[PDB]
RNA sequence: AUGUGGAACGGGGUAUUGUAAGCAGCUGCUGAGAUUAAGCCUUUGUUCCCAAGAUUUG
RNA sequence: GCGAAACCACAGCCUGGGGGGCCAGGCAAAAUCAGCGGCAGUCAAGCGCGACGUUGCUUUCCUAUCAUACCGAAGCAGAAUUCGGUAAGCGUGGGAACUGAUGAAGUGUCGUCGCAAUGGUAAUUCAACUUAGUACGAGAGGAACCGUUGAUUCAGAUCAUUGGUAUUUGCGGCGCCGCGGAGCUAUCAUCUGCCGGAUAACGGCUGAACGCCUCUAAGCCAGAAUCCGUGCCAGAAAGCGACGA
C-alpha cells in the first residue's frame, strides 16, 4: 500500500485544516526505516510530526501529529492513474489521531482517506 | 502498590553474580600487557565505571519501583503500615539509597584512585579492590532485600482500591451469611469457612447497580484482619453493611454485635449504615436502631433471600447520599481466504444472466454508457431509421 | 557486491537458457512434460479483477505489468535414455526419429548452405531398413532406464526471425511407468506436441534465460522463479487478445510491430513480471519444483482488457479500426 | 441496539451505510460485520456487502433513505450495476456530480425531511429532492456544513451535536420536525453521524459507545420499544 | 516470522500441502495428459 | 499469581493432572544430573559452579562434623598524606583518613592521620609523607596520639588499612 | 472502466498511460498525452492548438453533429437480450458515423 | 472450557486432535507401528491405547503428551491438558 | 556457393512535431507538411547481387 | 614509422614451523591481454600455619548476545517484565598473486546434446485482519496456533506505464526556443526471492549400573533465526558420455 516517497523532512507544508495554522515546518516521520542516500519521507496517508511555522502563536513552536492531504509529488496510485495536486498541504491531528481542525479545506487523497477515518468525516470535498 | 508492576527482589549475591557477569559480558574482558598505561587504566577503569553504573542501574530500578508510602491513600497507607511494618520498610529504603550513595562515593574514590594507576598488578589489585569492597557493601545489605520481596509479594497480592467510585463496605460478624450475598453480588467471590478470620483479606470485586458501578469492598469480621478492616473503613467513600445475626447463626450474640456496632459507631459516622438482620430464616437491637441511619433489613441467610432488595435499597441510599454470513464464511474457506459471491445477491430477472459476466466496454466505448432499458426497442427503431435514411 | 551466491561475475556459455534441475515426479502420475521454448516479444500491461480475499483491493480492478512470449508448436524428434551410475547420470542411447527439417539440420552445422547438407542421411537409411535395430535400442531403454528425456527443436519458421537454425532442447517426460514413457514417446515421434496440452493457465512457471548484455555486467544466466501464466493464446484465433469484457475482435500484436521484435502470429503465453534477456532472446519454461500453496496460484484468473497501443512512440489507440472513427477521414 | 466495531474501530458509521429499505455494507472487511447486520436486519431489509468506488467509506460518502440512495460522481458503474442488482427496483439508484463527493458526511436525510449543507449545489439539492423526496434544508449543523458528520438522523428521532446551542437545537429540531438529541456517540467522540447508526426498526452503536450515550440514543430514537 | 531452515514454517506447510494445492495439481496434470 | 488468591482458588480449580509425578522423577534425576553438570561444564562458569560446590562440600562437612557432635617527569605517583617539593602529589592521591584497626581491641575504625612518624622507603618520602606499607605514622588516639604501622599496602589497595603499633 | 477524455488533446484516455490531475476547485483534468499534459501546463487554449480537436471543432473543420440511430447517472436492472441489442447497436451507429462524416468531409473539402 | 477434539483414523493410527485450548492448529498424532489407540468409552476424556510393543506404545503416548504440550503460559492457572494415568498389560 | 535468399530504393503501418509551399477572399485546400532506423515494423512493388578465393585437420 | 632509460646475485604460488631458498603439507600444465578486594581477630581441612567458614569500616573475523529464533526459571491470571541457556545466521561488545577474456593441445577431426567431481549462496525484520474483546482477568486490560494481506532493507532481473540526455546535429518556431523519437535512466518505474533431513539447549520414552529409581549407561522421540544436503551460480579450459558425417 506504499505511495511515492519524495517529501523529505524539514519542509514547509500548508496547514490546510480549520485549526487556523498556515505553515508548518516538518519535524519527523513515523515508522520510517533507516535509509541512506534517501531521506525519510512521507506521502498523503502517513502520520508525521511538524512544528507550525505560520498561524496561531499557541500552535506555533508546538509540535503535533499531522497527515499529508494534498500531494505535490506524483503519488502513483494503485489504480495506475498518476495524480499531481496543487501543492503539499496537510492537517494537524492529535497523538491519538484526532484532527485539530473541525473542518477540512483543499484536497485529500483517497489512499489517505481509508487510513484515517477521524479526518475523513472532517472533509466533504474528498478529491 | 496497587499498580505496582515492580520487578522481583533477588538474592544479593545472586544480584551481585549477574552484575559481575554483566562486567564479564559487557566490558572488554581482555587486557594486553603491551597496551598503553592509560589504555590499561581505562580497561579496568571504564569496566568499573560501568560496574558502578550497573550497580546504580538495578538500585535505581529498585528505588523507582519503591513507591512513596506518604503518597498513598489514608486507607492504603495505614493498611500498608499494618501489613509489613512500613516504618521498618521505609528504614530499609532509607538504608538502600544512603548505602547506594555510599557505594557512589566509594566508586568515585576508586575512580580517582584509578586515575593515578601505576602498576599492572597494582591496578589488578585495585580492580579487585573496588569490585569486592562494593560487594562487601552488598554483603552488608543482606536482610534488606529479604523484606522487599515479601512486600513485593504482598503488594502484588494487594489489589487496587476503588474508594473514589461508588463502593460498599461490608463489615460486621465474621461470615454471617452476608459474604454469601456479597459472593452472589460481584464477579469475584471470597471463600469462607466456619473458622475465624476466614475473610482476612479485602476482596476487590467490580459490580454495577442501577447504571452505577457498586464496588463490594470486603472487610474482616471483628487482631490483624479486623485492624486492616478498620484502616480501610477509616478513609472510604462507601456505606456500611453491618450484618447482625438475628438467630445467632454466625456464632456471635446480637447484643455483642450491636455493642461492637456502637463501638464502631465513630468509624461508621458520616455514612448511611445498613442494619442487615442476617440469618432471619435460621432490646439491644432497639438501642442500635436509635441511630436512625442504619438500614434495618431482615436477611434470611439460611434461606438465601433478600440480598437483591437490600442491594436495591442500599444502592439507592448510596444514590441518596451521592447460518450467519460469517458462519457461511467459517465453512466455505475460513477468514481471509473465502470470497463472497454477489451474483446470487442480485435482483435481476434472468438468473442465468446474473451469474454471467457483463461487458463493461466495447469498441472503444463504454458499453454501459450507451445502455438503456428501452435500447432494444430503440435499436429496432435505429435499424428502421438507417434503412429509411438509406432509402 | 554482496550476493556472493551469484558471484563470480563471468558471462554465460550457452546463449540458450539451460535447465539444470528437473521436478520430482511419480509413476502414479500420468505422463506429462516439464520444459518448453519461447521468445521474448516484449513487456506490456493489462487490467484484471482481483478475486483475492484478505487483500486491500479484494474484488477491485488493478493494473498488472506483464510479458507476452512468442511460443510456436514444438517439434519432438526423438529420445535419450539415462542409466543411474555411482558416477552420476550417464546417457545410454540416443534414438532420433526418421525425418528432420532443414531448420534442425541447420543446428548440427555451422555452414548448412555451404556444406553438403548430409546430416542424418545414413541414420535415416537404417531407420528404413530395420526398425528392429531401433527396437533393440528401445529394448535397452525400457530395460535399463531411470530418467527419460525427449528431444525437441523449435518451429522457428513460424517465428519472424532472421535466425534459421532451430533451438534444440530436452524435455524430461514425467509420470507413468518407464515403458509408458517410451510408449508415449514413440506414439508422438516426428509430430508437434503443442503448448496448450502442457499448462492449464492457472499454473505458475519458473522461466529461465540469459540476461541482457550491457554493451562484464549482464549476459549471465538466471532462473527467475514464480511467474504466473494468464493466457496461452492461440495464434490461429483472432480472439486471443480480445477478452470476454472487450468482445470486439483484436490482435495481441501492437500497431507498428513490436519494439525490437515486430509481429506475432502464433501461440503465446501471457506471463507477468519480466524475465532475463532482451527482446527476442530464446526463453525457456519449466514446471515448479515444490507444489507451492500461495493463493496467488490457487486463485482463478479471468482477464478484463489488454493494451495494444503503439509502443513505438507513445500511442493512444487500441486498434487501427477504432482509430478511424475516433479520427476524421484522412486526406488519403 | 448493537455495540460492536467495524473490524478496525468503533466508528462503524463511516465504513458502511444503511437506508430504511436496504443496508449498504462495505467490502474488504470480515464477514462477521456483515453477519452482524444480517442477524440484525437481514431478515427485514437487504444488506449488501459492496465497496463504494473501491473504498471503505460507504457510510460517509453516500446518502440514502427509504426512497433511494444517491452516491458520488466517481462511483464505479460496475459497482453501480452491482448496486442496481443488489438494490431493488423500488430502491432508486442515481449518481450525483458535485465538487463535494461526501454525501453521507455533509448531508443528513430522514423519512420526511433532510438536512443539507449550506454550500451544496442547487442541482445536487434538486436531484436529492427528486430521489429521496424529503424536505431538504441547506444549512450548517452547529455552524458546520458537514451535517452528516456533526449530526445523525433517523425516523423516530434525531441526534445533534453537543456543542450546538439549545436554542439552535430547538430550531433545528423544529426544522427537522422530530426530536433531536444534542449529544455525542462513542462515549463523547466528535463523530455523531458516523458514531451511531439508526434505522426505523433498528439501530447500531460502536464498541466504544457509552452505556448512558446508547441509552440516550435509544430514548431519542424511541428504540426502547 | 521464520527462517530458511525453520521447521515451524515447514511443519505446518507439509500439512497445508496435503490439502489445497496438491489435489488441484493432480487435477491440473490429468487434463494436461489428455490428448 | 501465587498463594494469596491463587492457591486456594487452585484448590477449588484443581492442579495439574501430573503435578506430583513430574517433580519426583525430576527429583530422582537430579542425583545423576550433577555429575554431567560437573563434567561437561568448562570455563570460568564451571569454576564458579565449582566455587559453590567446594563451598557446599565444605558446608556439608562442617554440618557432618556438627551432626556427629550433635549425635554425641618529577612527580609523585604514590599516595601521600597532607625546592623541597620537586615531585607532584595529587589532591585525590593524598589521604587524610585511614581505617585504623586496634591491635588489642580489633576495632577497624576509620580515623584521621595525625602525621607521618617515619616512612621506611626513604627520608625524602618521610619528608613528603607518602602513604606506604609498614610506615610509622602519627594517629590521634584521643577518640580511641599514638603511632601505627601500615599492615596493608595502600598503593595497590587504595585504602590505608593500618594496624595500631600499640 | 469508463474511459475519460484528454483535457488538452481532446482524445480518449485509456488505462495505464497518461496522468489525471485535479485542481483546487475539485476539477479533475485528465491529459492523455505528455504534450497534452504540457499543453495543460502551458495553459494553451484547446481551440487555439491546431494539433487539438477543439480547434477543428471551433473552425468548421470538424463534423458538428450527427443524430443517427436516435441515440447516464441512473443505474438500471440488467437483461441479457437488452444488452445483446445494445451490443449490435454500436456496429450500425459506427457505420453511419463513417458514412456521414465522409460526406461531411466531402463538404468540408469542397 | 474448550474441549479438546480427538478423532481416531487409519484404525486409530492417525489421531486428529484439535481445539486444545480452542486452538485452530490441527494436531495430527501418528501412532507408532504396531499400536492401536482408541477413545475409551467407560470414562470420558480417556484414550485407551494398546499394543504388543510397549516401547513403541509408551513413546507414542509420550509423543501424544508432547503433541498438545502447553507453552507460553503459566502452568499453574492453565492446568487442564493431556495426561497419562493407566499404564499396564493387555492381560 | 540460388532462395516465401540477400543488398539498394520505392510503397504501407506506426509514431514525433505541428497544419506545408502557394492560391483566393483569419478562413477552405491544410489533423496538412516534414521526419521515422541509423540496436521501429511490414513488403506478391522496382533495380542489383550469388554460382568464392585462401587457410586449417583427418 | 622512429625509438630509449632506469634497473638487473639467481629469482618468482600459498599454510604451519625454524625467508623466496629449509622442513612437512595444500597442490601443479602451456601462450597472452585489460582492471588490480585488602587489614586485624576466632576458628580448624590437615601437614607453627591451615582451606571453605565467623567477628570488626572501607572489508572481515571473533561470542563474551545489543535485538530477532527457540526454550528454562520467577507472585509467570493475561499483557508487560526479570533471570538463565542454545544461538554470531541475519541485523543493530571487540580484531585487521586478487577478478576477468582469449587461447593451442591426449580424446581420428568437427558439431549438437546433456552429464557433475568440486567451488559460492539469501533473504531480512517489522504490523494488519479475523482467530478476540474472546481464554483469562473484580474490573481495567487482554492470549496464543492456523490462515490471510501488507510495509522496510537486501539481492536478482525488467525498461509498457512516469522521468532525464540530445550527434536522430530528427520536427517545428524565433546562434535561440518548443518537441524530441529510439536508446538510456530510475524504490523516479516495475516483477520475484524455496525446502528436506540431521542437531544445541530443553522436554521426553524405554531401561541397567545400584533387584528401586533414573530423559543415559547401550537404545529412542520431539526439538533453535542452528549446521548439512535440495534449489540457486559457474563448470576440471590434462574429468567424462550418447549421437550426427
Amino acid at each position: 500500500y506504499r505511495m511515492t516517497l519524495g517529501l523529505p523532512v524539514q519542509a514547509i507544508m500548508n496547514c490546510a485544516d480549520n485549526s487556523g495554522a498556515k505553515n508548518l515546518y516538518i519535524v519527523s516521520v513515523f515508522g520510517t526505516g533507516a535509509r541512506l542516500n534517501r531521506l525519510p519521507a512521507a506521502s498523503c496517508g502517513d502520520m508525521v510530526l511538524a512544528t507550525v511555522k505560520k498561524g496561531k502563536p499557541d500552535l506555533r513552536k508546538k509540535i503535533m501529529p499531522a497527515i499529508v492531504v494534498r500531494q505535490r509529488k506524483a503519488w502513483r496510485r494503485k489504480d495506475g492513474v498518476y495524480l499531481y495536486f496543487e501543492d503539499n498541504a496537510g492537517v494537524i491531528v492529535n497523538p491519538k489521531g484526532e484532527m485539530k481542525g473541525s473542518a477540512i479545506t483543499g484536497p485529500v487523497a483517497k489512499e489517505c482517506a481509508d487510513l484515517w477515518p477521524r479526518i475523513a468525516s472532517n472533509a466533504g470535498t474528498v478529491v | 502498590a496497587v499498580f505496582k508492576n515492580i520487578t522481583p527482589i533477588p538474592d544479593v549475591n545472586t544480584f551481585l553474580d549477574v552484575v559481575l557477569s554483566r562486567t564479564q559480558r559487557k566490558t572488554p574482558t581482555v587486557i594486553r600487557s603491551g597496551f598503553k598505561i592509560s589504555r590499561i587504566r581505562g580497561f579496568y577503569g571504564r569496566k568499573v565505571k560501568f560496574t558502578q553504573d550497573t550497580i546504580t542501574e538495578k538500585l535505581d530500578s529498585i528505588l523507582q519501583e519503591f513507591p512513596k508510602l506518604n503518597d498513598i491513600h489514608p486507607f492504603h497507607a495505614d493498611l500498608l503500615n499494618i501489613l509489613y511494618d512500613r516504618d521498618h520498610l521505609k528504614i530499609a529504603l532509607s538504608q538502600l539509597s544512603t548505602a547506594k550513595h555510599l557505594v557512589e562515593n566509594v566508586a568515585r574514590d576508586y575512580i580517582r584512585l584509578l586515575k593515578y594507576g601505576d602498576s599492572l598488578y597494582r591496578c589488578k589489585q585495585l580492580k579487585r579492590a573496588a569490585l569486592g569492597r562494593m560487594a562487601t557493601i552488598i554483603k552488608r545489605q543482606k536482610s534488606s532485600l529479604e523484606f522487599l520481596e515479601q512486600v513485593r509479594q504482598h503488594l502484588s497480592r494487594l489489589p487496587a482500591i476503588d474508594p473514589n467510585t461508588r463502593t460498599l463496605l461490608v463489615c460486621g460478624y465474621p461470615n454471617v451469611g452476608k459474604s454469601s450475598f456479597m459472593n452472589k453480588v460481584t464477579r469475584a467471590q471470597v471463600d469462607v469457612q466456619p473458622y475465624a478470620f476466614t475473610t482476612k483479606s479485602l476482596f476487590v470485586g467490580h459490580f454495577d447497580y442501577k447504571y452505577l458501578r457498586w464496588q463490594v469492598i470486603d472487610t474482616p469480621g471483628i487482631n490483624t484482619i479486623e485492624m486492616q478492616s478498620i484502616t480501610a473503613m477509616a478513609h472510604l467513600r462507601s456505606a456500611v453493611l453491618y450484618f447482625m445475626d438475628l438467630s445467632e447463626m454466625c456464632g456471635y450474640s446480637v447484643a455483642a454485635q450491636v455493642k461492637l456496632y456502637h463501638s464502631i459507631k465513630p468509624l461508621f459516622a458520616n455514612k448511611v449504615t445498613i442494619l442487615v438482620l442476617n440469618k432471619i430464616d435460621a432490646e439491644l437491637l432497639q438501642t442500635i436502631i436509635d441511630d436512625g441511619n442504619v438500614k434495618v433489613v431482615q436477611t434470611s441467610c439460611v434461606q438465601d433471600i433478600g440480598v437483591m432488595d437490600v442491594r436495591t435499597t442500599a444502592c439507592e441510599a448510596l444514590l441518596a447520599a451521592r447460518i450467519l454470513a460469517r458462519d457461511i464464511e467459517a465453512a466455505n474457506g475460513g477468514a481471509g481466504v473465502y470470497n463472497v459471491e454477489l451474483r446470487d445477491k442480485y435482483i435481476l430477472q434472468d438468473p442465468s444472466w446474473k451469474y454471467d459476466r457483463m461487458p463493461e466496454l466495447l469498441d472503444g466505448k463504454n458499453v454501459a454508457d450507451f445502455v438503456d432499458p428501452e435500447i432494444e426497442a430503440k435499436l429496432l427503431a435505429l435499424d428502421e431509421e438507417e434503412e429509411r435514411l438509406e432509402r | 557486491h554482496g550476493s556472493l551466491g551469484f558471484l563470480p561475475r563471468k558471462r554465460a556459455s550457452r546463449q540458450r537458457g539451460k535447465v539444470k534441475a528437473f521436478p520430482k515426479d511419480d509413476a502414479s502420475k500420468p505422463v506429462h512434460l516439464t520444459a518448453f521454448l519461447g521468445y521474448k516479444a516484449g513487456m506490456t500491461h493489462i487490467v484484471r479483477d482481483l478475486d483475492r480475499p484478505g487483500s486491500k483491493m479484494h474484488k477491485r480492478e488493478i493494473l498488472e505489468a506483464v510479458t507476452v512470449i512468442e511460443t510456436p508448436p514444438m517439434v519432438v524428434v526423438g529420445v535419450v535414455g539415462y542409466v543411474e551410475t555411482p558416477r552420476g547420470l550417464r546417457s545410454l542411447t540416443t534414438v532420433w526419429a526418421e525425418h528432420l527439417s532443414e531448420e534442425v539440420k541447420r543446428r548440427f552445422y555451422k555452414n548448412w548452405f555451404k556444406s553438403k547438407k548430409k546430416a542424418f542421411t545414413k541414420y535415416a537409411k537404417k531407420y528404413a531398413e530395420s526398425t528392429q535395430s531401433i527396437n533393440r535400442e528401445l529394448e535397452r531403454i525400457k530395460k535399463y532406464c531411470s530418467v527419460v528425456r525427449v528431444l525437441a527443436h523449435t518451429q522457428i519458421r513460424k517465428t519472424p526471425l532472421a535466425q534459421k537454425k532451430a533451438h534444440l532442447m530436452e524435455i524430461q517426460v514425467n509420470g507413468g511407468s518407464v515403458a509408458d514413457k517410451v510408449e508415449w514417446a514413440r506414439e508422438h515421434f516426428e509430430k508437434t506436441v503443442d503448448i496448450k496440452s502442457t499448462f492449464e493457465q492457472n499454473e505458475m512457471i519458473d522461466v529461465i534465460g540469459v540476461t541482457r548484455g550491457k554493451g562484464n555486467a549482464g549476459y549471465m544466466h538466471r532462473t527467475q522463479l514464480n511467474s504466473k501464466i494468464y493466457r496461452i493464446g492461440a495464434g490461429d484465433d483472432a480472439k486471443n487478445a480480445s477478452t470476454d469484457f472487450d468482445a470486439t475482435e483484436k490482435r495481441i500484436t501492437p500497431m507498428g510491430g513490436f519494439v525490437r521484435y515486430g509481429v506475432v502470429e502464433n501461440d503465446f503465453v501471457m506471463l507477468n513480471g519480466a524475465t532475463p534477456g532482451p527482446v527476442k532472446r530464446v526463453l525457456t519454461l519449466r514446471k515448479s519444483l515444490l507444489t507451492h500453496t500461495s493463493r496467488k496460484a490457487l486463485e482463478p484468473v479471468s482477464l478484463k482488457w489488454i493494451d495494444t497501443a503503439s509502443k513505438f512512440g507513445h500511442g493512444r489507440f487500441q486498434t487501427p479500426a477504432e482509430a478511424k472513427q475516433f479520427l476524421g477521414t484522412l486526406k488519403k | 441496539a448493537l455495540r460492536a466495531q467495524f473490524e478496525n474501530s468503533n466508528e462503524i458509521g463511516v465504513f458502511s451505510n444503511l437506508t430504511n429499505s436496504y443496508a449498504l455494507v462495505a467490502l474488504g472487511g470480515s464477514e462477521n460485520f456483515y453477519s452482524v447486520f444480517e442477524a440484525e436486519l437481514g431478515d427485514v431489509v437487504p444488506v449488501v456487502h459492496t465497496t463504494i468506488g473501491g473504498t471503505r467509506i460507504i457510510g460517509r460518502l453516500t446518502c440514502g433513505n427509504r426512497k433511494g440512495l444517491l452516491v458520488p460522481s466517481s462511483t464505479t458503474d460496475n459497482e453501480l450495476q452491482h448496486l442496481r442488482n443488489s438494490l431493488p427496483d423500488p430502491v432508486k439508484i442515481q449518481r450525483v456530480d458535485e465538487r463535494l463527493s461526501a454525501l453521507g458526511n455533509i448531508v443528513a436525510c430522514n423519512d420526511y425531511v433532510a438536512l443539507v449543507h449550506p454550500d451544496i449545489e442547487r442541482e445536487t439539492e434538486e436531484i436529492i429532492a427528486d430521489v429521496l423526496d424529503v424536505e431538504v434544508f441547506r444549512q450548517t449543523v452547529a455552524g458546520n456544513v458537514l451535517t452528516g458528520s456533526y449530526c445523525a438522523l433517523s425516523n423516530q428521532g434525531a441526534l445533534v451535536h453537543p456543542r450546538t446551542s439549545i436554542q439552535e437545537q430547538d430550531e433545528l429540531s423544529s426544522l427537522l420536525q422530530v426530536p433531536l438529541v444534542a449529544g455525542t456517540i462513542n462515549r463523547g467522540s466528535d463523530v455523531i453521524g458516523a458514531g451511531l447508526v439508526v434505522n426505523d426498526w433498528c439501530a447500531f452503536a460502536g464498541l466504544d459507545t457509552t452505556a448512558t450515550e446508547l441509552a440516550v440514543c435509544e430514548s431519542i430514537f424511541k428504540l426502547q420499544d | 516470522t521464520s527462517g530458511p531452515r525453520d521447521n515451524n514454517r515447514n511443519k505446518w506447510a507439509k500439512k497445508h500441502l496435503k490439502k489445497g494445492k496438491r489435489a488441484k495439481n493432480s487435477n491440473f496434470s490429468k487434463f494436461l495428459k489428455k490428448k | 499469581p501465587q498463594n494469596e488468591y491463587i492457591e486456594e482458588s487452585i484448590r477449588k480449580h484443581g492442579r495439574r493432572f501430573d503435578h506430583e509425578e513430574r517433580k519426583r522423577k525430576k527429583a530422582a534425576r537430579e542425583a545423576h544430573d550433577a555429575s554431567l553438570y560437573a563434567q561437561k561444564t568448562r570455563g570460568i562458569k564451571a569454576k564458579l559452579y565449582q566455587e559453590k560446590r567446594r563451598k557446599e562440600k565444605i558446608q556439608m562437612k562442617k554440618t557432618i562434623k556438627q551432626h556427629e557432635e550433635r549425635n554425641a617527569k618529577r612527580m609523585i605517583t604514590k599516595a601521600t598524606f597532607v625546592k623541597y617539593e620537586r615531585f607532584i602529589r595529587p589532591m585525590a592521591l593524598r589521604q587524610k583518613k585511614a581505617n585504623v584497626t586496634h591491635k588489642e581491641l580489633g576495632v577497624t575504625m576509620q580515623l584521621p592521620i595525625i602525621g607521618v612518624k617515619k616512612n621506611p622507603q626513604s627520608p625524602t618520602y618521610t619528608q613528603l609523607g607518602v602513604l606506604t606499607k609498614g610506615t610509622v605514622i602519627e594517629v590521634n588516639v584521643s577518640e580511641l596520639g599514638k603511632y601505627a604501622q601500615i599492615t596493608n599496602n595502600p598503593e595497590l589497595d587504595g585504602c590505608v588499612n593500618a594496624l595500631l603499633l600499640t | 472502466m469508463r474511459v475519460h477524455t484528454c483535457y488538452f488533446c481532446s482524445g480518449p484516455v485509456y488505462p495505464g498511460h497518461g496522468i489525471m490531475f485535479v485542481r483546487n476547485d475539485s476539477k479533475v483534468f485528465r491529459f492523455c498525452r505528455s504534450k497534452c499534459h504540457k499543453n495543460f501546463k502551458m495553459k494553451r487554449n484547446p481551440r487555439k492548438v491546431a494539433w487539438t480537436k477543439a480547434y477543428r471543432k471551433a473552425h468548421g473543420k470538424e463534423m458538428v453533429y450527427d443524430t443517427a440511430l436516435a441515440v447516464r447517472n441512473v443505474p438500471v436492472r440488467y437483461d441479457r437480450n437488452v444488452i445483446a441489442t445494445t451490443l449490435n447497436a454500436m456496429k450500425r451507429v459506427s457505420q453511419v458515423h463513417a458514412k456521414r462524416e465522409r460526406l461531411f468531409y466531402k463538404k468540408r473539402l469542397a | 472450557h474448550f474441549p479438546i477434539n480427538i478423532n481416531l483414523t487409519e484404525n486409530g493410527t492417525v489421531v486428529e486432535i484439535r481445539n486444545f485450548l480452542g486452538e485452530r492448529i490441527t494436531r495430527v498424532i501418528k501412532c507408532l507401528p504396531g499400536v492401536t489407540v482408541s477413545i475409551s468409552s467407560a470414562v470420558k476424556d480417556e484414550i485407551i491405547l494398546e499394543g504388543n510393543s510397549l516401547e513403541n506404545v509408551s513413546q507414542s503416548a509420550a509423543n501424544i503428551k508432547q503433541i498438545c504440550n502447553v507453552r507460553n503460559k503459566d502452568i499453574r492457572k492453565f492446568l487442564d491438558g493431556i495426561y497419562v494415568s493407566e499404564r499396564g498389560n493387555i492381560e
